[PDB]
């Protein structure tokens, strides 16, 4: 149905900052 | 129990070697506190056989010990004249630290690769994510000592650490 | 004449500023009369003494001969030798008309010390300035590398919350890499005894040597203007420096590297430039096309500037290095029109944003129409001048600098072609997302662009248009200071 | 050199096997343990274990302290707070 | 035809043709290697007498531990050395000479081959990463030309009449190639076609 | 005179009373000898005369005008020196006293300065080995003047056992010497240098280079200079360096005939560690005079590059180096000992403890120096500027002129290695200006009546105390505008250089 844009990554590792699934807020 | 003994071996000998050779004095209280604690661990789990994940609790313990101990000292003070109490604690945290990562248990990224797919697969099934509760029931607490080669604490560790980064509460 | 009036009366006003604010430190505990409404008196004496400088270099423009072959207005004065050209005598003048701007810029946006800050802006304005008029080598490294000492501490001093970082950033990356140049004019003075710009002009080197002491000077160059790799410092050091201090490092010493070729590489190396052209085509076409794209995904609004000056630094290097006179005019008009855009955009940007919200975030701030109207007309339109809109020197430089690399390497130099797409891309989109949508609902309605900073403004936008549409004032000058820049035989 | 090299995980650890070789009601012995209460020590025992303690980590305790101590967690505190290393030969440093 | 790249290296004596009688390269990493065992070995247990005479001083103890070599240092060490003359002599017999690239060779394999010995519990990349930042610091060592440039210095050319001490004159033309040190005010046109090529300028537009 | 006035003060100071008054003043007897001691000896010594090389004393001493530059640059810095313990460099007593406490303090350094200029003259190996102990011995007396500290008593210990270890390498290398020619005199010596070993002159210099501190001896000195009284350090840091290599540049002037390049090679194995031990030394340092001995061995191996080299280019090198460097070191601890006055009094985390001997110690002790002092942290700023070498200050022109007689030699990596080891010390360099000077504005209202300095009295609320003693403030003004105006009589300066000989001659 909804699918996200490319190079998008499903993981990703910053230190402390939070993560989240990434949310294409045009969609919204 | 075979690598148990094997490591409590590594630790008498750094213990001998470091009366030759007169090495650090504090590795000197640190080995001598391990031997301690693990004559206290043999006494409680007798007959139950000693896998090195029993041990890797034991040095998980001390470890946060003089974490907590060291983060008290490092914001109000040591108590000695030469205010290096604080530091002696996260000293000794390296020596402990040493000898945890040479267990032949999985480091942090081999168990986080096997969560992070439990965290994330919690939070698209669910929505939101308020209590890591809801993440320990989809672990299998019976069979990861071969098929993950954790200890029952680290498996907590990791899900508490993933917890904060992922709860979206 | 110039070089002489020119040192001691910035000495007298250095001292001068001195011995009026520093009478009263011996526990006096008094409260001055120079030390209100923000040293007002200090500040405005030092802002007389930037425009005076300007006087100084006119008297000398008056009887310039742009029809004469060689040096004029030759000076000895501490035992060095000084003289100017059609190519210096532009620069120069650049160099002196940002002095004024780089004071007035932070005539009231400062904690405090405004007598330090004014001093060591006209301190590192003459130090530039004297750059283009020395006439040997030796010469040239003192006053290149003297403005780190004032600069180091303009920016620890003044500077933003990672000012630090900043500070030794551009002592490091600068001094380090200037080594390398200073052992190439070491050599020289070894071989040649000597460093005078005429007498190492008509000596011919070995092949391999002159390819040794090449890359000694092409590292010190590359690491100011900046080229990729070495360009990393530049971002860091913008985004944390004061207002002046951005806007004397995008309008002059940035402009120092493509002198440097002009007088450190072409009239002396210039067989091995020649050999050493498809590598610097190579280095400055990656480091226009890569800064271009990066811009695209930065967060920091003085950090995509900071990212688009390198992008037409890289064509200013490509015109520079074009063995004729199409791209040696267009790299030197292109050097002119960055000079007056680039510390524009810093303005609007990093002085005017920065002076109301003290955030630089790019998502704090859109639809600024709405509320700052002659904001958004300025802002528009030195997007245009930055994109090398025709009408503007920007395009004037951009275009005979393209077509200069075209001259020079048609396959290779066609590439240069893609600032005009690129440079749009990420200015267009900065520029349509600060007026674009609603106004932000991050922000407080404040006031508008004030009577100083459209001062500013306007008069960083008068020379490039103005240039841009009649650049046979700039042409005229330039004629023959850069026809001797050639090497060819053709036979 | 002449600094302590003392955490307060150590100082209980040994202070504990001190204790545990006297005949005390309980072996689990934590900061918290009282002298009289938990472990059963009279006047004349309690001052057994302090001279006990004195030796084990060269400390000596103030008469004033000493009559007042009620917790082993006291007695980590003046350890760690007063032990400091014996001063050495004026060649055992710098040689 | 070829391309024509700047070529910054410095100036070293070239050996004719025919010349350069080779080194053997196992007999000179022998006396590396065995001298190198028996000193750390030797030395290794020279210390182990200091240790015994004195055990309960600090400050010696102190002093020991530094200076102190384990196991696989005291094999690896003279294995990695030994590698090192023996690769750096077999390279140079290879080149007729000894090139910056054979030293970058022979010392990164050196240092590879010493790491993955005394360095076992650290990953291989971390290993492979030290040898490739010790083999080009010996590479930049040759090409500098060792400690100092010797016979090719702009002193030994200046005493040599080979500088530049007589000057200039553009009268003058010479048909070989200048110096390295040498600076001349006239060249001969063909040597600029040998070095740059036609094209862009040269001869032709 | 050096020796004459010795006497008369040794005696003088053992009848009259011991109070700090009578030491000060016995300090500026001493002030006034070695003035007279430069005023003859500029009298009868001239450059012209010298060219040629006389000996004295039946040929055990041999002065020419390289040898005469160096003793009046020793004879001018002693001057200064003696400044600092014959006036005020604070105006507070519990600061100054110290100063005024030993009486053999005068008497110590006019035994070390007969040391000092004597050595570059030595023309036998019997006076050679006779006056390197004369030298060391005093710097011994003067690490342990303060006999009743313990850190200075602990740095002549560590200072007599290895300075007595490099005396013996000296002495074995001159009885090798004897053994192999049977001859003392270093010109009878010279007659034999293509057959005598010359690796036994290089085991000469390394005993020289064990007494410079240079790499891998660096080690004893670093700790030394950090734990001596700084008044100490100022001195024993700096001179043992003017005669030392002024002798080793002699020395390496007679091995360069024979031209081995073996021992060229060895000596250039030795800077190129020192080198990278200077710079990478002082990044982790918290201590200002440790920082400072790391650029001590720093600036030893740029000298030793133009001693090595040892050319005409070299003379004029290292003649200006030597000078402009030892005004910088001698600006620097003057503004470390004035600097004492700003420093926050207590009314606490890590136990901090300073001493009356150091009591600037570290180098966020220097903090808010911008505030407290401008013009003394521009003074600072402009020294530790041309440390780093940046144009036109005294420092860069040092630097140019290293590289000039180094590159002229071929010595391509060493002239790398040291813009490399630049580039790297300078991040030690800019961390003392980022602590004088990066906090202003975010500390430049603030309330601080806790200073050293303001525990001084006021005489009458109506006149004007100036916070800084007169003697002391002209010098620091003097060197700094020296250090920084050094291009307008550069050329003049060179020039005089271009004079001095060292058997040139055509
Ligand atoms: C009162 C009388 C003043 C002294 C008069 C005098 O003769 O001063 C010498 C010089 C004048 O110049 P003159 O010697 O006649 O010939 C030009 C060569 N300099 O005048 C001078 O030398 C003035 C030099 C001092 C001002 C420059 C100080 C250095 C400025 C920073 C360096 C900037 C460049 C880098
Ligand atoms: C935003 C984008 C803006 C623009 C971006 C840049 C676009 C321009 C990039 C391409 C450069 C322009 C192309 C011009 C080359 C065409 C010139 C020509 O006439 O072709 C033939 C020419 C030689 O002529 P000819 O006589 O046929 O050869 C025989 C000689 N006896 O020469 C030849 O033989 C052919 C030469 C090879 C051409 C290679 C073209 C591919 C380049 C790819 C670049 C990387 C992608
Ligand atoms: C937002 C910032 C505010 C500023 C925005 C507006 C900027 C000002 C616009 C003008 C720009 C300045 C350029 C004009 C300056 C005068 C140039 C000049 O000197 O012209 C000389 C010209 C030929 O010279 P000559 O034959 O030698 O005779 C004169 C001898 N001294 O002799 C002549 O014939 C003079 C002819 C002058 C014609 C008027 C020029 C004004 C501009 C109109 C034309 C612009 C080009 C057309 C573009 C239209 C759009 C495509
Ligand atoms: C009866 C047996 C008697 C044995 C007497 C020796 C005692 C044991 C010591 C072990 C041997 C090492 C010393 C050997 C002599 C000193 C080196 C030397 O002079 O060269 C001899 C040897 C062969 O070279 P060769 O070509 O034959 O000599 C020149 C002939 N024209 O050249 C060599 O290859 C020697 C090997 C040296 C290479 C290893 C040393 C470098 C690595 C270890 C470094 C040691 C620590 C660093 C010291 C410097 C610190 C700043
Ligand atoms: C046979 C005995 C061993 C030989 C010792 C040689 C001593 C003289 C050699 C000169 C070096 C002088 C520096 C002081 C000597 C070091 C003393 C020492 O050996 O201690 C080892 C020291 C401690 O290291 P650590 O591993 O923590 O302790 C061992 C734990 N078991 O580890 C170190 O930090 C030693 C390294 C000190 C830094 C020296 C670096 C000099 C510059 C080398 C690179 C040159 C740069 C140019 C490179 C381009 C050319 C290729
Ligand atoms: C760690 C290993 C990483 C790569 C090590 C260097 C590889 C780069 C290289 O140049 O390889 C060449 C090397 C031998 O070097 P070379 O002297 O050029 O061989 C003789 C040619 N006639 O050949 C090799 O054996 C590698
Ligand atoms: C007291 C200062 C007196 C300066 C005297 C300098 C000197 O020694 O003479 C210059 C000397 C050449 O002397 P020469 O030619 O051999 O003999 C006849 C010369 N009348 O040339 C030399 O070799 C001198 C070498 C040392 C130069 C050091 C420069 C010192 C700079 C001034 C010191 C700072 C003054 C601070 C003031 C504090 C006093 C209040
Ligand atoms: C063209 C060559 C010129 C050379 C001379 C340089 C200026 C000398 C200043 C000394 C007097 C002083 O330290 O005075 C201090 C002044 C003004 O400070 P203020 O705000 O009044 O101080 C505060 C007093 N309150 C609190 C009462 C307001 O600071 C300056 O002037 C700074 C200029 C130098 C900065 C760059 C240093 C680089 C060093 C190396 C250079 C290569
Ligand atoms: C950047 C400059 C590199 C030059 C290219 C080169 O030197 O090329 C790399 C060389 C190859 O030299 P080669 O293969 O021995 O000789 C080539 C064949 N010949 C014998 C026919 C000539 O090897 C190396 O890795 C050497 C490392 C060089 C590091 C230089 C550092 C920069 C110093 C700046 C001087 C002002």
């Amino acid at each position: 149905k909804s699918f996200l844009p490319h190079f998008i990554p499903k993981n990703y590792s910053y230190g402390d900052y939070p993560r989240l699934k990434p949310e294409n807020l045009q969609k919204r | 129990s075979s690598a148990y003994d094997e490591a409590l071996a590594t630790i008498r000998n750094d213990l001998k070697l470091n009366f030759r050779f007169k090495a650090d004095v504090l590795e000197k209280n640190v080995i001598r506190s391990i031997l301690a604690e693990t004559k206290n661990l043999e006494i409680d789990n007798k007959d139950k056989d000693l896998d090195e994940f029993k041990l890797y609790d034991l040095l998980s313990k001390m470890i946060k010990q003089r974490q907590d101990s060291a983060a008290i000292y490092l914001k109000e003070g040591s108590p000695d004249r030469f205010r290096q109490t604080g530091w002696n604690e996260l000293r000794e945290v390296d020596y402990i630290t040493k000898y945890l990562e040479a267990l032949p248990v999985a480091s942090a990224e081999e168990i986080e690769a096997k969560v992070e797919p439990i965290v994330q697969s919690v939070l698209e099934e669910e929505g939101e994510l308020k209590s890591p509760k809801e993440i320990f029931s989809r672990i299998p607490w019976k069979v990861v000592n071969q098929d993950w080669q954790a200890s029952e604490g680290a498996v907590k560790n990791t899900v508490l650490r993933l917890y904060n980064l992922y709860k979206t509460d | 004449m110039l070089v002489q009036n020119l040192i001691i009366f910035n000495i007298i006003g250095i001292v001068l500023l001195v011995l009026l604010n520093n009478n009263n430190n011996g526990i006096l505990n008094k409260k001055s009369l120079l030390t209100i409404k923000n040293e007002l008196k200090l500040k405005q004496i030092g802002l007389i003494i930037s425009i005076i400088n300007i006087l100084i270099i006119i008297e000398n423009w008056i009887g310039f001969n742009s029809n004469y072959y060689g040096f004029q207005n030759i000076e000895r004065f501490l035992n060095i030798y000084w003289g100017i050209d059609g190519i210096s005598l532009l620069l120069v003048l650049l160099t002196l008309i940002l002095g004024p701007i780089a004071i007035l810029s932070n005539w009231k946006n400062l904690k405090g010390y405004y007598t330090y800050y004014v001093i060591s802006i006209n301190m590192l304005v003459i130090l530039m300035a004297l750059n283009f008029i020395c006439l040997d080598l030796v010469s040239f490294y003192i006053l290149f590398e003297s403005t780190l000492a004032p600069l180091f501490l303009l920016i620890g001093i003044y500077g933003a919350n990672n000012k630090n970082k900043a500070a030794y950033y551009v002592l490091i990356y600068t001094l380090a890499s200037s080594l390398f140049m200073l052992l190439s004019i070491v050599i020289y003075y070894i071989i040649i005894n000597s460093t005078d710009y005429i007498y190492i002009n008509n000596i011919i080197l070995s092949i391999n040597l002159q390819s040794l002491l090449f890359i000694g000077i092409i590292i010190g160059i590359a690491v100011k203007t900046p080229l990729m790799p070495v360009h990393t410092w530049l971002p860091t050091v913008h985004s944390e420096s004061p207002l002046g201090g951005s806007i004397l490092l995008a309008g002059v010493i940035l402009k120092l590297a493509i002198y440097g070729v002009i007088r450190l590489l072409l009239p002396n190396l210039s067989e091995i430039s020649m050999m050493f052209t498809p590598i610097i085509y190579i280095i400055s076409i990656l480091t226009l096309i890569y800064s271009s794209l990066i811009t695209l995904k930065q967060t920091d609004l003085k950090v995509i500037i900071a990212y688009s000056s390198i992008s037409h630094l890289a064509v200013c290097m490509i015109g520079i290095f074009a063995n004729n006179l199409i791209g040696i005019n267009g790299s030197l008009i292109l050097c002119l029109a960055h000079g007056f855009v680039s510390p524009a955009l810093f303005i609007l940007v990093g002085g005017i944003l920065y002076d109301r919200y003290h955030n630089r975030l790019i998502n704090y701030y859109q639809g600024l129409s709405t509320f700052m109207p002659i904001f958004s007309i300025y802002l528009v339109v030195f997007s245009f001048c930055n994109t090398g809109t025709p009408l503007s020197g920007n395009f004037v430089g951009e275009f005979l600098s393209i077509t200069g690399a075209v001259i020079r390497h048609p396959i290779i130099g066609s590439l240069t072609a893609a600032s005009v797409l690129l440079s749009a891309c990420y200015q267009m989109k900065l520029t349509n997302r600060l007026t674009g949508s609603v106004f932000s609902q991050y922000l407080h309605i404040t006031n508008d662009v004030t009577n100083r900073e459209i001062f500013l403004l306007n008069w960083l936008l008068i020379p490039t248009i103005i240039i841009g549409i009649y650049p046979s004032f700039v042409t005229n000058i330039l004629n023959l200071a850069s026809s001797t820049l050639i090497y060819s035989v053709l036979i | 050199q002449s600094a302590s090299t003392l955490t307060k995980e150590d100082v209980l650890t040994r202070s504990v096997s001190v204790l545990r070789g006297f005949e005390v009601k309980t072996k689990d012995i934590d900061l918290q343990t009282t002298f009289v209460q938990d472990l059963g020590m009279d006047s004349l025992d309690l001052n057994d274990a302090l001279v006990a303690l004195e030796e084990e980590f060269d400390v000596v305790f103030d008469d004033k302290t000493a009559n007042e101590i009620k917790t082993v967690g006291e007695v980590v505190d003046f350890v760690l707070a007063n032990y400091l290393p014996t001063e050495q030969s004026i060649n055992h440093t710098i040689r | 035809e070829q391309f024509h790249l700047p070529q910054p290296f410095w100036p070293t004596t070239k050996t004719k043709e025919g010349e350069y009688v080779p080194k053997d390269s196992i007999r000179e990493a022998s006396k590396v290697f065995i001298g190198s065992g028996v000193l750390l070995g030797g030395m290794h247990f020279r210390r182990l007498m200091q240790y015994k005479k004195g055990s309960a001083r600090p400050g010696l103890a102190k002093y020991l531990n530094l200076f102190s070599l384990s196991k696989s240092q005291l094999i690896g060490f003279p294995v990695a050395l030994g590698a090192f003359s023996f690769l750096s002599h077999s390279f140079a017999n290879l080149q007729e000479g000894q090139t910056a690239t054979g030293e970058f060779a022979a010392s990164s394999i050196a240092s590879l081959i010493g790491l993955s010995i005394f360095r076992t519990k650290k990953p291989l990349s971390s290993n492979v990463a030290i040898a490739v930042g010790m083999g080009s610091l010996f590479g930049f060592l040759t090409w500098a030309g060792n400690f100092n440039l010797g016979d090719n210095s702009y002193r030994a050319a200046l005493e040599a009449g080979n500088g530049n001490e007589g000057g200039f004159d553009n009268k003058v033309i010479k048909t070989e190639r200048q110096g390295f040190w040498e600076g001349v005010y006239r060249r001969p046109l063909s040597q600029t076609v040998e070095d740059l090529g036609e094209g862009r300028g040269i001869i032709t537009q | 005179m050096l020796f004459t006035s010795l006497l008369l003060i040794i005696v003088y100071g053992s009848l009259v009373n011991k109070s700090h008054l009578l030491t000060k003043l016995i300090n500026r007897l001493g002030l006034i000898i070695i003035i007279y001691t430069l005023l003859i000896h500029l009298n009868i010594n001239t450059l012209e005369n010298l060219s040629i090389g006389i000996n004295m004393f039946n040929n055990l001493l041999l002065i020419n005008s390289f040898n005469n530059t160096i003793i009046e640059l020793i004879l001018i810095i002693c001057i200064l020196y003696v400044l600092l313990i014959s006036f005020n460099i604070t105006g507070l007593s519990i600061i100054d006293n110290l100063n005024y406490s030993k009486r053999t303090f005068i008497v110590i350094v006019l035994f070390n300065i007969i040391g000092l200029t004597l050595l570059p003259l030595v023309n036998d190996i019997m006076i050679l080995f006779i006056i390197i102990e004369l030298q060391s011995y005093s710097l011994y007396l003067l690490t342990a003047i303060f006999n009743e500290s313990h850190n200075s008593t602990k740095s002549a210990l560590y200072y007599f056992i290895v300075g007595s270890i490099a005396s013996f390498i000296i002495l074995d290398a001159t009885v090798s010497i004897y053994d192999d020619l049977g001859l003392t005199n270093i010109q009878y010596i010279l007659m034999y240098i293509d057959k005598l070993e010359i690796f036994d002159l290089l085991c000469l210099l390394f005993g020289l280079f064990i007494k410079i501190g240079l790499a891998p001896f660096y080690s004893y000195s670093i700790t030394i200079y950090s734990l001596s009284p700084t008044i100490i350090t100022n001195y024993i840091s700096l001179m043992p360096k003017l005669s030392i290599l002024t002798l080793i540049y002699i020395i390496m002037h007679y091995i360069n005939i024979v031209n081995n390049t073996d021992l060229n090679y060895v000596i250039s194995f030795l800077i190129l560690i020192s080198m990278f031990i200077g710079s990478f030394g002082g990044l982790n340092v918290i201590r200002i005079k440790t920082l400072l001995a790391y650029s001590s061995l720093l600036n030893v191996s740029y000298m030793l590059l133009a001693i090595l080299s040892n050319s005409n280019e070299s003379i004029i090198a290292y003649i200006y180096y030597i000078i402009q460097y030892s005004l910088t070191h001698i600006n620097i601890f003057s503004i470390i000992l004035v600097i004492s006055i700003y420093l926050p009094i207590m009314n606490n985390m890590l136990n901090v403890m300073i001493t009356k001997y150091s009591p600037i110690e570290y180098i966020n002790q220097l903090k808010n120096l911008f505030i407290n002092n401008i013009f003394i942290a521009i003074a600072l700023c402009i020294s530790i500027f041309s440390l780093i070498g940046i144009p036109p200050l005294t420092g860069f022109y040092g630097k140019y002129l290293v590289l000039i007689s180094g590159l002229n030699n071929g010595y391509v990596l060493l002239s790398i290695v040291l813009i490399i080891a630049s580039s790297i010390s300078t991040v030690y360099y800019a961390t003392i200006l980022k602590v004088l000077s990066f906090d202003t504005l975010s500390f430049k209202d603030i309330i601080s009546n806790n200073l050293i300095i303001n525990t001084s009295p006021e005489n009458n609320n109506n006149e004007i105390k100036p916070e800084i003693s007169n003697v002391i403030s002209y010098v620091i003004s003097s060197l700094t505008l020296i250090i920084l105006l050094i291009i307008i009589q550069y050329e003049n300066i060179v020039k005089g250089a271009y004079l001095v000989l060292l058997y040139n001659w055509v």
